[PDB]
DNA sequence: CCCTGTCTGGCGTTCGCGCGCCG
RNA sequence: GAGUCUGCGGCGCGCG
DNA sequence: ACGCCAGACAGGG
C-alpha cells in the first residue's frame, strides 16, 4: 500500500529471467485458423502467458470465480481476467548464449 | 486615482493604454483592473462602429512626391550607369551603390506617405489603425500607398531592378512573378523556425524543469550587478542604456545589498517597483550608480530550487513570487513562445531586412543555448570561461541572448534567461579527488556537500578542487542525475543503458520524472512547503481541546 | 473575476497554499456532511432556480466565502493528523 | 493478434521477430543433437545472434523485413521505446483526456473575461456524469441508468434537463486551450455560460494571450473533476486572474486592434485652416474679429492660434 | 500518389488533377531533401503555378500547372509564345521547350501594339530569367497572355493584380474547398474562365448538335436533333460525391426549344447558368460593428437565410454488414430484442428503413442481431432473464444507430442478400445494408466564408434585418466586413471588387475584368457616375431630396476631405459616391454613420464543412488495447491530447492535482477512472489515484529489455506498482 | 407552412414530367402571398392538381371562400406530358420567421414542412427633411415609405 | 608514444484534427 | 444485477 | 537531405 519513491534499473540475472517468467515458447505457432485459439506451446499459449478469456479456462472445466485460484486438472489454466494474461511473462531458454545489443553497440 | 494614472493630453495609442492597465494593475488591484479591461473593451467596440472608419481604394492615398523621388533616384541611376559604362566603378561597387540608392529612396517615400496623412488626412481610415495599436505595419502601408521596392532573387542577391508599383495601382505581370519568389522562400522559413522554437523550449524545459521555488530567504548573499550604461556604440562614449532594457533588468527584482542614491535609502531585499527603477535611472543620469546589486537565480544557494528573494516579483501576479511556483518552466515557455511568435509573422507579411533578422536570430539562439564555437569567431563561451572566468560568461550569455530578442521587439525579463544559464554551470569537473577519481563531471552543489563535511564535520582537509564547467542546456538535460528525465529526450537507448548497469535509484523530485509515474507533482499543491496544511473551524478547535482536557485521568 | 481573490491572496504566505486550503476545506465541506459551515444564517451562498444553493451546489464556492471571513484557521500543523477526522464525525450529522 | 475486417488479422510485428528467434534456437538445439559439423553450427549461431538483435533493436545491424509486401523495418523493442511518437514521449506528455472537447471559436463581445460561451450541447457530454446525478436529485429521472437512456437520443430531452445542467455548472469553471500552447496563458479558466449552437464564445481581450483569431482556428476545452482541481483552476488559472505575462511584467490584456481603433478616434483633436491672423493670445479685438471671422468662412473652429483657437473662445 | 478526387466543385477536382508533384515512387525525390526543388524556378512559367503550392508541411513539392500550359511529346511543359519577325508580331504560336526559351529574347504582352507593329522603342523583354529593356528590332518572341503565367484555379481571381501573391494563394486554395449551394450564383465580378471551368470539367450537360427539345423531365431531357435523331440524356439526380457533396443536374431548358450546338441543357452541381458558381453575390458594407466582425471574424444578415442564399446539400452513405460468427449468423430483421415499437416505425420494411423517413441522431437505420457472449452464456444474466421471463431472445442488440451528430431523411437503401447477382460479398459477410441519409444545411454561426482575394472568416452573429446597416432607401446590407483585416493584409483588389459591384447593383449588369489588363480606376468611377443617376435619379423623381442625416454626414465629410467644400449636396453626394462610399443609417437607432462607408456587390463563397467543423465533446468511452489511453472514432468522440507544452502550462501554475487528474483519473489510471466515475455518479469525493497503466506498460516494456525497473520505499526497499499480479502463481 | 405531393415522400425528390425539383417548388411556394379576411381562418389548406402540357400558376389553386391569392401568375411548375401534380399546401397566420425545423407541420405523414415567412412588409424607408415654419427654420419633417406584399396595406401596417 | 586533425557514426527535425484508403 | 468487441502502421490531402 | 554532437583512428614530431 506504500508509495513508490524510487525507481531503479539493474541488469538482469539469468535466474531473474526465469524468476519473472512462466513457461517457454518453444515453437512458432501463433493461432490455428480453425479455432482462433492458441496453437501449441506457441507464442500465445495460455499457460506460459494467461487465460485468453475472462475467468473461463481453455476447455471449460472450471468457468467462474468460486474456484479462482485453482488450475484445471487436464489443461493448465489459472484465471483472473484476461488481465493476468497481459501482465505475466514467459521465457525462452537459449541454447548457446548471445548478448544484449543494448550493451554491446 | 483615475486621472492620476491617465494621460488625457494625447490620442490613446496601444501603448498609452498598455501603460494604463499596468498602472491600474499595481495601483488599484487585480480584479478592479479586470473591470477596466472590459470597460475599455466595450466602449472601444461601440465607438469603433459609430466612428465609421472603413477602407476605400481611394483611401489608400499615394503621395505626389512619389513621382518625384522616383524620378530623382531614376536619373541618379543613370549617373551610376554612365559612371560604370566608362570603367570607374567595379562590377561590385555598381551593384552595392544601386541598392543603397533604392534603400534610401524607398525609406524616403515611406516618411513621405505618412507626412501626407499627418498634414493633409489626419483621419485616413488606413492610417489610424497603424498608429493606434490596432493594425498595420510601417513597411506594410508602404507597399500599398508608397511602393514596395526591392525583392531579392532566389539565391539572396537582391534584384537590380525595383518594384516601382504599389498595391494601390496594378502591380504588373512580371513584378508579381518576381515578388512570388520571395514568398516561396519565406513559407519554408517559418516551418524550420517553428521547429526550433519548440527545440528551444524543450531544451530550456529539459534543463530547467527541476528548478522550483521552495524556500526561506536563502541567506547566501552573493549576486549579479545589472549595468545601466553601455560602452561602444560609437568608439568610446558612456551612455545610459535604453529605458526599456534597463527596466527589463531591474524591474521587480530584489536588491542584494542596500544602496543610497539620490536621497532615499533603498534597503536591502526590497523589491524595486518600476517607480524605483525610474529613480535609479534618474540617478545614473545624475551619475551616482553604474551597476546594481540584485538577487538573481545566477547566485542562489538552494542546490535544487530558487528562493523568493532571489527570484523576485512576477508570478502571473504582480506581488513577490509565491513559494511552490514553476519558474524555470515559465521561463522556458516564455522563450519558446517569442521564437514561435516572431518567425511565423515575418514570413507571412512583408520583405527584405526582416527575412535576414529572423533567419540570423534562430541560428544564433540555437548556438547560444547550445555551446559551440559560433559561426564567425562573435566569441566562444568555453574558451571565454577558461580565460576570463565564470561570473563574466554568465553575464555575457544573458546579455548576448537578450540582444536578439530586443532587436526583434520581444520584451522578456532577464529572470528567465538566468534560470536557464545557471543550469548550464550547475556542473563542474574535478581536479583534486577525495572520494572519487579526478576527471569527472558532476553536480556543483553536490561538491559543496562533500567539501563542506570534509573540512567541517570530518577532519582531514582533502580539498576537492573543481573547475567551473559550462555545459549547454541540451547536454545538461542529456546528462542529469535521475534517468527518467534523460530517458525522455536524448537517447532512451543510452540513458537507460548506463542507469541500469549502475542500479540507479531515481529519487523522485522535479516535475518531469514524477509526471511519468502519474504521481502527484512535487511542486504546486504537492510542494513540500504546503502539501500539508489543515483547516479548522473555531467549533472543531474547542472540540479537540476537549479531547486534551479528557486526558487528565481520574 | 472571483470574490476578493486579492483579499484571499493576502491572507496566505504563498499563492499555492491558499489553493490547498480552499480545496481541503471544500473536501470536508462535503464528506462530514454539507452543513459543516461557519456563516450560514443571514447572508450566505445562493443560486437562483430557487434559492436552493443553500444546500449543495458548489463546495469550494463556500470554502472561499468562509476563508474570506476570519473564522477558519489554516496552519502547517494545527491539529494532530488523525484526531481531527474523529472529532469531526462526532459533531457533524448529515452523512 | 486481433481480428480486423472480413477476416483480416493484425498482429504486432514483434511476433514475426519472436518467431525468428524461436525457430533458430530450436533449429540450433536440433543441429547440435543431430550431429554437429562446425561450419553449419556457427552459420546458425550467427543467424541466432542476429535474430536476438532483431527483437531488441532492429537497424543497428541490418534491417529485417516482413516478406515482400512492405520493406518496413519491423518495429523493434528499441523502436517502441524511442522517439517523438514514442513510448517515453507518450507518458511524458500524457496524451488523451477523458473530459475534453473541441469546436470552432467565435467572438463574444458582451461576455466578460470572467466567463466564456460554451455550447450547451457540448456541456451536456462534458458534464454528463455531473448531470446524471443532478437528474436524480430532481424528478426528471429515477436513477442514473434511467437518466442515461433519457439522453441517449436527442429528441428525448425535456426542457427540464437544460435547467439541470445549467444548475450543475453553477460555479464550476472550464479550461480553454489554443493550437500551439506556447506559454502558461496558453490555457485559461473561464465560467461557462451555456449558449446555443456549435461555436464557442471567447472573450476578445484574451484573444491576445492565446494567439487566436476567428478565422478557421479552433480551441479545445477541459474540465476540472476534483474539488481541488476546481479550486486551483478558478483561483489561479482563471483567465482574468492571469493578466500579466510570464515573459515581461507588461500586460497581455492590452486592448487589441478593434478596441484601440475606437478609443483612439474618440480622443483625437482636429486642425483645419489658418489663412488670416492666428494671434488671439494678446488683442481683445483679436477675440471679437476672429470670432466673427470664424462665424464667417475665414477662421475654422480649430485654427492654429497658440492660446485658444476660436473653437475654444465660442464654447 | 493516388488520393480522393477533390470535388468540392468541379474546379477543385480539375486543379487537384493538374498540380505538379515531386514526391512519388520514392526512387525520384524524398521529403527531407529539396530547398532548391521547392523554390519556384524561372521556367515554371506557364508550366507550373507559383501559387497553387498548398500551404503546410507538404509545400512547393505540389503545384498545379498554368493556364495554356501543355505537355508536348515528352514531359516538357511547353508554354505558348507568339512569334514576332522584326517589328512585326504574329498570331502564330510556338509551344516551346524550356531550354529553347533561353536562346531567344522574349517580350511581355503588355507591350503597346498597333497590330503587328511594336509601339515603343524602349519596350520590356526577358532574355533568360533576366529583366531586359530591349528594342523592337530585337523582340524575337512575345508572351501569349497574362493568364498563362498562372493556373486555372488562380485565373478565377478578379483583380489578382492588386492582391499580395501570398494572400492570393489562400484565395485559390479556398475555391478548391467551395461547397455546392442549392442556389448557385456566379460572381458579380468574374475573370473569364468560370464558363471554361464547368465546360472542360464535366459539371453541366451540353447539347451535342442543334435541335429542339422533346421531353424535359426532372430525371431526363430527351432532345431531338435536326439530323432526325433524338437522344435521352439522363441527369445524375442525386449522387454521392467522394467527399459527400451533392451532384445534381438541374434542367434549365423548357419543353420544345431550338438549341444551339454546345448550350447548357442542365446545370452542373454548382453552376448557375453555364457559369461556375460557388457562393453568391451579396451586398456588403465594409465597416466595423460591435465586436462581431473581429480582425478575421465576420458578420451575416438573417435575411440571407430567409431566401436560401447560403444553403447546401450533403449526402452520406452509412453501411452495415451481416457477419457470420461461429456463435450464430448475424440476422437482419425488424426484431430489436429489448425495448420499444416507437423506434421500429421508420423501420417499416422487415429490417430495412423506409425511404423518405426522417432519421434523427440515435434512430435505427438498420437492425441486426448477433450473439451475447464470446462462447458462454451468463450466470447473473440467467437469473434476470428467468425472473421477468426466461424465454428471452438470447441475442443481443447490435443495431446500426444514428451516431451522435446528425442524420436527415432516408433517401435510398441498398441490401445484398444470399443469392448475390454479380457482387463481391466479403468472407464471413453474410449480407450488407447501405443507408443513404441526406440533410439540408442552413448557413450558421460556425461556418466559414471567404472571397476570392483572401479575406477569410467565420460567421460571428446572425443579425436580424431589423437593425443592421441600411441604405437611405430601405435596402439593407447582407454582410458587414471588418476594415482592419485589409490594411495589414495586402489585397485592395477586394476593395476594388466592391466598388465596381456597387455600380453593377444599380446598373443591373455584370462585368469581366481581366487579370492585369481588366478595368481601371477611371473606368470604374465612370460606371459609378452612371449608378448615381439610377440611385439618386429615381429618388429625385420619386418625390424626395436629402435627409438631415444625409447632410449631417456631409458636414463631417467635408471636414474630413472627401467632398469639395462649397458644392451642392446633390453634387457632393455624387463626388462621394464616385469614391465608392455612400451614407448609411445605423438601423438600430436610425442615426447615420458619421462618415461615408463604402458598400457593394462582393462575391463570397462558403467553405466546405469538414467533420473537423462538427465539434467533439467526450465524457467517457473506448480505450486503446495496448495503451490504456482514451480513443473514439465511430460514435464516441475520442479524447483530446494534452501535450507536454500544455503540461508545462499547468506545471507553471500550482495546478498539481489538475495535472495529476489529467495523467491519472482522466486517461490512464485504469482502476482510477472507474472509481472516478462511480464516485461522481454518487456525488462523492473521487478516490486517490492508483498507478497509471502507462507506467505499468512502460515498466514491463522496459522489462522486455534486459533492464529491471523497480519502485522503492522510504528506505531503499520494494513498493508495488502492480497491485498483485506480479508475484508468481 | 407545409406541402404534400401525392407520390413524393421526401423534400429532395424530383417528379417526372416536371422540370422543377421538389426543393425548387417548395421554394417558389414561400413566394406565394395569400390574404385571408378573418380570424376564423387560422389554418387554410389550398388544394391544386394539374395534369399534362400545362404551366402551373398560383391562380390554378381551387378558390376558397374566405381566402384570396394576390400572387396569381407566380410560376409553380412546368409540366411536360403525363405530368401528374397533385398537392396540398397548408397556409398559416403567424409572426416573424419560423424555420421549417422549429414547427414541423404534419398534416400527412409524408408531407414536408416549409420555412415560414410572416412579414407582409418587404421594406421600410424614412426621410427627415428640414421644413420651414415662419419663426424657426430648425425643424423636422418625417416621411416614411412602406412597401407591403399585398396581404396588408401600408396604412394598416 | 603524444597532441592535432579528419572523416566517421549516431539522433533529431512543431502541434493537434478531418477524411479516405489498404493488408 | 448489462458489457463485449472493434478502430493498427503507413500513405495522400486539407485547417489554423 | 542537413546540422550537430561525440568519437575513434591516423598522421607528423
Ligand atoms: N506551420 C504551422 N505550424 C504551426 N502553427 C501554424 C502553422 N501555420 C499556421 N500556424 C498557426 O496558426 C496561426 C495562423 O496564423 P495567423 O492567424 O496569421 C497568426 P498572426 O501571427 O496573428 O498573423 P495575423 O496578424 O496576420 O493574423 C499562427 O498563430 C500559428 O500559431
Ligand atoms: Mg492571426
Ligand atoms: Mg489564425
Ligand atoms: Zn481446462
Ligand atoms: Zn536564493
Amino acid at each position: 500500500k506504500k508509495e513508490v519513491r524510487k525507481v531503479r534499473i539493474a541488469l538482469a540475472s539469468p535466474e531473474k529471467i526465469r524468476s519473472w517468467s512462466y513457461g517457454e515458447v518453444e515453437k512458432p505457432e501463433t493461432i490455428n485458423y480453425r479455432t482462433l485459439k492458441p496453437e501449441r506451446d506457441g507464442l500465445f499459449d495460455e499457460r506460459i502467458f494467461g487465460p485468453i478469456k475472462d475467468y473461463e479456462c481453455a476447455c471449460g472445466k472450471y468457468k467462474r470465480q468460486r474456484f479462482e485460484g485453482k488450475v484445471c486438472e487436464r489443461c493448465g489454466v489459472e484465471v483472473t481476467k484476461s488481465i493476468v494474461r497481459r501482465y505475466r511473462m514467459g521465457h525462452i531458454e537459449l541454447a548457446t548464449p548471445a548478448a544484449h545489443i543494448w550493451f554491446v553497440k | 486615482v483615475a486621472w492620476e494614472l491617465i494621460q488625457l493630453d494625447v490620442p490613446q495609442e496601444k501603448n498609452s493604454l498598455k501603460d494604463l492597465v499596468y498602472q491600474a494593475f499595481l495601483r488599484l488591484g487585480m480584479e478592479k483592473t479586470a473591470r477596466l479591461l472590459d470597460a475599455l473593451k466595450y466602449y472601444g467596440f461601440t465607438f469603433s462602429t459609430t466612428s465609421g472608419i472603413t477602407i476605400g481604394i481611394d483611401d489608400a492615398v499615394i503621395p505626389e512626391e512619389k513621382k518625384q523621388y522616383l524620378e530623382e533616384a531614376d536619373r541618379k541611376l543613370l549617373q551610376i550607369e554612365q559612371a560604370y559604362e566608362m570603367g570607374f566603378l567595379t562590377d561590385r561597387e555598381r551593384y552595392d551603390q544601386i541598392l543603397q540608392l533604392w534603400t534610401e529612396t524607398t525609406e524616403k517615400v515611406t516618411q513621405a506617405v505618412f507626412k501626407n496623412f499627418e498634414e493633409n488626412y489626419p483621419f485616413n481610415p488606413l492610417y489610424v489603425m497603424a498608429q493606434s495599436g490596432a493594425r498595420g505595419n510601417p513597411q506594410q502601408i508602404r507597399q500599398l500607398c508608397g511602393l514596395r521596392g526591392l525583392m531579392q532573387k532566389p539565391s539572396g542577391e537582391t534584384f537590380e531592378v525595383p518594384v516601382r508599383s504599389s498595391f494601390r495601382e496594378g502591380l504588373t505581370v512580371l513584378e508579381y512573378f518576381i515578388s512570388s519568389h520571395g514568398a516561396r522562400k519565406g513559407g519554408a522559413d517559418t516551418a524550420l523556425r517553428t521547429a526550433d522554437s519548440g527545440y528551444l523550449t524543450r531544451k530550456l524545459v529539459d534543463v530547467t524543469h527541476e528548478i522550483v521555488v521552495r524556500e526561506a530567504d536563502c541567506g547566501t548573499t552573493n549576486y549579479i550587478s545589472v549595468p545601466l550604461f553601455q560602452p561602444d556604440e560609437v568608439t568610446r562614449s558612456l551612455r545610459l542604456r535604453k529605458r526599456a532594457d534597463i527596466e527589463a533588468g531591474l524591474y521587480g527584482r530584489v536588491l542584494a545589498r542596500e544602496v543610497e542614491v539620490l536621497g532615499v535609502r533603498l534597503e536591502e531585499g526590497r523589491y524595486l517597483s518600476m517607480d524605483d527603477v525610474h529613480l535609479l535611472i534618474k540617478a545614473a543620469e545624475a551619475g551616482e550608480i553604474q551597476e546594481v546589486p540584485v538577487r538573481s537565480p545566477l547566485t542562489c544557494q538552494t542546490r535544487y530550487g530558487v528562493c523568493q528573494k532571489c527570484y523576485g516579483y512576477d508570478l502571473s501576479m504582480a506581488r513577490p513570487v509565491s513559494i511552490g511556483e514553476a519558474v524555470g518552466i515559465v521561463a522556458a515557455q516564455s522563450i519558446g513562445e517569442p521564437g514561435t511568435q516572431l518567425t511565423m509573422r515575418t514570413f507571412h507579411t512583408g520583405g527584405v531586412a526582416g527575412a535576414a533578422d529572423i533567419t540570423q536570430g534562430l541560428p544564433r539562439v540555437i548556438e547560444l543555448f547550445e555551446a559551440r564555437r559560433p559561426k564567425a569567431k562573435a566569441i566562444d563561451p568555453h574558451q571565454l570561461l577558461e580565460a576570463k572566468g565564470p561570473e563574466a560568461v554568465e553575464r555575457y550569455l544573458v546579455e548576448e541572448i537578450q540582444k536578439v530578442y530586443r532587436a526583434q521587439g520581444v520584451k522578456l525579463h532577464d529572470k528567465h534567461i538566468e534560470i536557464v544559464v545557471r543550469q548550464m554551470m550547475k556542473y563542474v569537473e574535478v581536479t583534486d579527488p577525495g572520494d572519487s577519481r579526478l576527471l569527472e563531471g558532476q553536480v556543483l552543489e553536490k561538491w559543496d556537500v562533500e567539501a563542506l563535511n570534509e573540512r567541517l564535520i570530518a577532519e582531514g582537509k582533502t580539498p576537492v578542487a573543481w573547475k567551473p564547467l559550462l555545459m549547454g542546456v541540451t547536454k545538461s538535460a542529456l546528462s542529469t542525475k535521475s534517468w527518467l528525465s534523460a530517458a525522455s529526450f536524448q537517447n532512451t537507448t543510452h540513458v537507460l543503458t548506463e542507469a541500469a548497469i549502475a542500479g540507479k535509484k531515481d529519487e523522485l523530485i522535479g516535475l518531469k520524472e514524477n509526471v511519468i509515474l502519474g504521481r502527484l507533482i512535487p511542486a504546486g499543491t504537492g510542494s513540500d512547503f504546503v502539501r500539508f496544511t489543515q483547516v479548522v473551524d473555531q467549533k472543531t478547535l474547542k472540540a479537540i481541546e476537549e479531547a486534551r482536557k479528557e486526558a487528565v485521568e481520574a | 473575476a472571483e470574490p476578493g481573490i486579492d483579499k484571499l491572496f493576502g491572507m496566505v504566505d504563498s499563492k499555492y497554499r491558499l489553493t490547498v486550503v480552499v480545496a481541503k476545506r471544500a473536501q470536508q465541506l462535503l464528506r462530514h456532511g454539507f452543513k459543516n459551515t461557519v456563516l450560514e444564517p443571514e447572508e450566505r451562498p445562493k443560486m437562483q432556480t430557487l434559492e436552493g444553493l443553500f444546500d449543495d451546489p458548489n463546495a469550494v464556492t463556500w470554502a472561499m466565502k468562509e476563508l474570506l471571513t476570519g473564522r477558519l484557521v489554516f496552519g502547517e500543523n494545527l491539529v494532530p493528523e488523525d484526531r481531527l477526522q474523529k472529532e469531526m464525525e462526532r459533531l457533524y450529522p448529515v452523512e | 493478434m486481433v481480428q480486423v475486417d472480413g477476416g483480416r488479422f493484425a498482429t504486432s510485428d514483434l511476433n514475426d521477430l519472436y518467431r525468428r528467434l524461436i525457430n533458430r534456437n530450436n533449429r540450433l538445439k536440433k543441429l547440435l543433437a543431430q550431429g554437429a559439423p562446425e561450419i553449419i553450427i556457427r552459420n546458425e549461431k550467427r543467424m541466432l545472434q542476429e535474430a536476438v538483435d532483431a527483437l531488441l533493436d532492429n537497424g543497428r545491424r541490418g534491417a529485417p523485413v516482413t516478406n515482400p509486401g512492405s520493406d518496413r523495418p519491423l518495429r523493434s523493442l528499441t523502436d517502441i521505446l524511442s522517439g517523438k511518437q514514442g513510448r517515453f514521449r507518450q507518458n511524458l506528455l500524457g496524451k488523451r483526456v477523458d473530459y475534453s472537447g473541441r469546436s470552432v471559436i467565435v467572438v463574444g463581445p458582451q461576455l466578460k473575461l470572467h466567463q466564456c460561451g460554451l455550447p450547451k450541447r457540448m456541456a451536456l457530454e462534458l458534464f454528463k456524469p455531473f448531470l446524471l446525478k443532478k437528474m436524480e436529485e430532481k424528478g426528471i429521472a429515477p436513477n442514473v441508468k434511467a437518466a442515461r437512456r433519457m439522453l441517449e437520443r436527442q429528441r428525448d430531452i425535456k426542457d427540464e434537463v437544460w435547467d439541470a445542467l445549467e444548475e450543475v455548472i453553477h460555479g464550476k469553471v472550464v479550461l480553454l486551450n489554443r493550437a500551439p500552447t506556447l506559454h502558461r496563458l496558453g490555457i485559461q479558466a473561464f465560467q461557462p455560460v451555456l449558449v446555443e449552437g456549435q461555436s464557442i464564445q471567447l472573450h476578445p481581450l484574451v484573444c491576445e494571450a492565446f494567439n487566436a483569431d476567428f478565422d478557421g482556428d479552433q480551441m479545445a476545452v477541459h474540465v476540472p473533476l476534483s474539488s481541488f482541481a476546481q479550486a486551483e483552476a478558478r483561483i489561479q488559472m482563471l483567465s482574468a486572474h492571469n493578466l500579466l505575462s510570464p515573459a515581461s511584467g507588461e500586460p497581455l490584456a492590452k486592448p487589441s486592434r478593434d478596441i484601440i481603433l475606437g478609443l483612439y478616434y474618440i480622443t483625437q483633436v482636429r486642425k483645419e485652416k489658418k489663412g488670416a491672423g492666428l494671434e488671439f493670445a494678446t488683442p481683445e479685438e483679436a477675440l471679437a474679429a476672429h470670432e466673427r471671422g470664424e462665424v464667417a468662412l475665414n477662421a475654422p473652429i480649430k485654427v492654429a492660434g497658440r492660446e485658444t483657437s476660436v473653437g475654444r473662445l465660442k464654447y | 500518389l493516388s488520393q480522393f478526387k477533390d470535388e468540392t466543385n468541379p474546379l477543385s477536382s480539375l486543379r487537384h488533377k493538374r498540380r505538379i508533384s515531386a514526391l512519388g515512387p520514392g526512387g525520384l525525390t524524398r521529403e527531407r531533401a529539396g530547398f532548391d526543388v521547392r523554390d519556384v524556378h524561372r521556367t515554371h512559367y506557364g508550366r507550373i503555378c507559383p501559387v497553387e503550392t498548398p500551404e503546410g508541411a507538404n509545400i512547393g513539392l505540389i503545384t498545379s500547372l498554368a493556364a495554356y500550359a501543355r505537355v508536348d511529346e515528352l514531359g516538357f511543359i511547353r508554354t505558348p509564345y507568339r512569334r514576332v519577325v522584326g517589328g512585326v508580331v504574329t498570331d502564330e504560336v510556338v509551344y516551346m521547350t524550356a531550354t529553347e526559351e533561353d536562346r531567344y529574347t522574349i517580350a511581355q504582352a503588355n507591350t503597346p501594339l498597333e497590330g503587328n507593329r511594336i509601339a515603343a522603342e524602349r519596350v520590356v523583354a526577358r532574355r533568360k530569367g533576366e529583366p531586359v529593356i530591349v528594342s523592337p528590332e530585337e523582340v524575337e518572341f512575345m508572351d501569349v497572355s497574362p493568364k498563362q503565367v498562372f493556373s486555372v484555379n488562380t485565373n478565377l481571381i478578379p483583380f489578382l493584380e492588386h492582391d499580395d501573391a501570398n494572400r492570393a494563394l489562400m484565395g485559390s486554395n479556398m475555391q478548391t474547398q467551395a461547397v455546392p449551394l442549392i442556389r448557385a450564383q456566379a460572381p458579380v465580378v468574374m475573370t473569364g474562365l468560370e464558363e471554361r471551368v464547368v465546360r472542360d470539367s464535366l459539371a453541366a450537360l451540353y447539347a451535342e448538335e442543334d435541335g429542339e427539345v422533346a421531353k424535359v423531365d426532372g430525371n431526363r431531357i430527351v432532345v431531338r436533333y435536326e439530323d432526325g435523331r433524338l437522344v435521352e440524356y439522363p441527369l445524375r439526380r442525386f449522387y454521392r460525391s467522394n467527399q459527400g457533396t451533392a451532384l445534381d443536374q438541374r434542367p434549365r431548358v423548357v419543353v420544345g426549344q431550338r438549341v444551339r450546338k454546345g448550350d447548357l441543357l442542365a446545370d452542373g452541381p454548382a453552376s448557375e447558368n453555364g457559369f461556375l458558381a460557388l457562393g453568391q453575390n451579396v451586398l456588403v458594407a465594409i465597416m466595423p460593428f460591435d465586436g462581431y466582425n473581429f480582425e478575421d471574424a465576420i458578420v451575416i444578415s438573417e435575411e440571407l437565410l430567409k431566401r436560401d442564399f447560403y444553403t447546401s446539400i450533403h449526402i452520406e452513405r452509412y453501411e452495415i454488414e451481416a457477419r457470420d460468427t461461429k456463435l450464430g449468423p448475424e440476422r437482419i430483421t425488424r426484431d430489436i430484442p429489448h425495448l420499444s415499437e416507437a423506434a421500429l416505425r421508420d423501420l417499416d420494411e422487415e429490417g430495412v428503413v423506409r425511404i423518405g423517413a426522417e432519421v434523427k441522431p440515435g434512430d435505427i437505420l438498420v437492425g441486426r442481431t448477433s450473439f451475447k457472449g464470446e462462447s458462454e452464456p451468463t450466470p447473473e444474466e440467467r437469473l434476470l432473464r428467468s425472473i421477468f421471463g426466461e424465454k428471452a431472445r438470447d441475442v443481443k442488440d447490435t443495431s446500426l444507430r444514428v451516431p451522435p451528430g446528425e442524420g436527415g431523411i432516408v433517401v435510398r437503401t441498398v441490401r445484398l442478400r444470399r443469392g448475390d447477382p454479380g457482387v463481391e460479398l466479403k468472407p464471413g459477410v453474410r449480407e450488407v445494408v447501405r443507408v443513404y441519409v441526406a440533410q439540408k444545411r442552413k448557413l450558421q454561426v460556425g461556418d466559414k466564408l471567404a472571397n476570392r482575394h483572401g479575406n477569410k472568416g467565420v460567421v460571428a452573429k446572425i443579425l436580424p434585418v431589423e437593425d443592421m446597416p441600411h441604405l437611405p432607401d430601405g435596402t439593407p446590407v447582407d454582410v458587414i466586413l471588418n476594415p482592419l483585416g485589409v490594411p495589414s493584409r495586402m489585397n485592395l483588389g477586394q476593395i476594388l471588387e466592391t466598388h465596381l459591384g456597387l455600380a453593377g447593383y444599380f446598373l443591373g449588369q455584370r462585368y469581366i475584368s481581366p487579370i492585369f489588363d481588366g478595368a481601371k480606376e477611371p473606368e470604374i468611377k465612370e460606371l459609378l457616375a452612371q449608378a448615381f443617376e439610377v440611385y439618386f435619379g429615381k429618388r429625385k423623381g420619386e418625390g424626395f431630396g436629402v435627409d438631415k442625416r444625409e447632410v449631417e454626414v456631409l458636414r463631417r465629410a467635408e471636414k474630413l476631405g472627401l467632398v469639395t467644400p462649397g458644392k451642392t449636396p446633390e453634387e457632393q453626394l455624387k463626388e462621394l459616391f464616385l469614391q465608392g462610399k455612400v451614407v448609411l443609417y445605423d438601423g438600430r437607432t436610425g442615426e447615420p454613420i458619421e462618415g461615408p462607408i463604402v458598400v457593394g456587390q462582393m462575391f463570397i463563397m462558403k467553405l466546405y464543412h469538414m467533420v473537423e467543423d462538427k465539434m467533439h465533446a467526450r465524457s467517457t468511452g473506448p480505450y486503446s488495447l495496448i495503451t490504456q489511453q482514451p480513443l473514439g472514432g465511430k460514435a464516441q468522440f475520442g479524447g483530446q491530447r494534452f501535450g507536454e507544452m500544455e503540461v508545462w502550462a499547468l506545471e507553471a501554475y500550482g495546478a498539481a492535482h489538475t495535472l495529476q487528474e489529467m495523467l491519472t483519473l482522466k486517461s490512464d489510471d485504469i482502476e482510477g477512472r472507474n472509481a472516478a466515475y462511480e464516485a461522481i455518479i454518487k456525488g462523492e469525493d473521487v478516490p486517490e489515484p492508483s498507478v497509471p497503466e502507462s507506467f505499468r506498460v512502460l515498466v514491463k516494456e522496459l522489462q522486455a529489455l534486459a533492464l529491471d525497473v523497480q519502485t522503492l520505499d522510504e528506505k531503499d526497499n520494494p513498493v508495488d506498482i502492480f497491485e498483485g499480479l506480479a508475484s508468481k502463481r | 407552412t407545409s406541402v404534400y405531393i401525392e407520390d413524393v415522400l421526401h423534400e429532395f425528390s424530383t417528379i417526372p414530367g416536371v422540370k422543377e425539383d421538389v426543393v425548387e417548388i417548395i421554394l417558389n411556394l414561400k413566394e406565394l402571398v395569400v390574404r385571408f379576411l378573418n380570424p376564423s381562418l387560422q389554418t387554410v389548406t389550398l388544394l391544386l392538381k394539374a395534369e399534362g402540357p400545362k404551366e402551373v400558376k398560383a391562380r390554378d389553386f381551387l378558390p376558397v371562400a374566405d381566402v384570396e391569392i394576390m400572387n396569381p401568375d407566380l410560376h409553380i411548375a412546368t409540366l411536360e406530358e403525363g405530368g401528374r401534380l397533385n398537392m396540398e399546401v397548408r397556409v398559416d397566420r403567424g409572426v416573424g420567421y419560423v424555420p421549417a425545423e422549429k414547427h414541423g407541420i404534419k398534416d400527412r405523414i409524408n408531407a414536408i414542412p416549409v420555412d415560414a415567412v410572416f412579414s407582409p412588409v418587404r421594406r421600410v424607408a424614412f426621410q427627415v427633411e428640414d421644413t420651414r415654419l415662419g419663426q424657426r427654420t430648425d425643424l423636422d419633417k418625417l416621411t416614411l415609405r412602406i412597401w407591403t406584399d399585398g396581404s396588408v396595406t401600408p396604412l394598416e401596417a
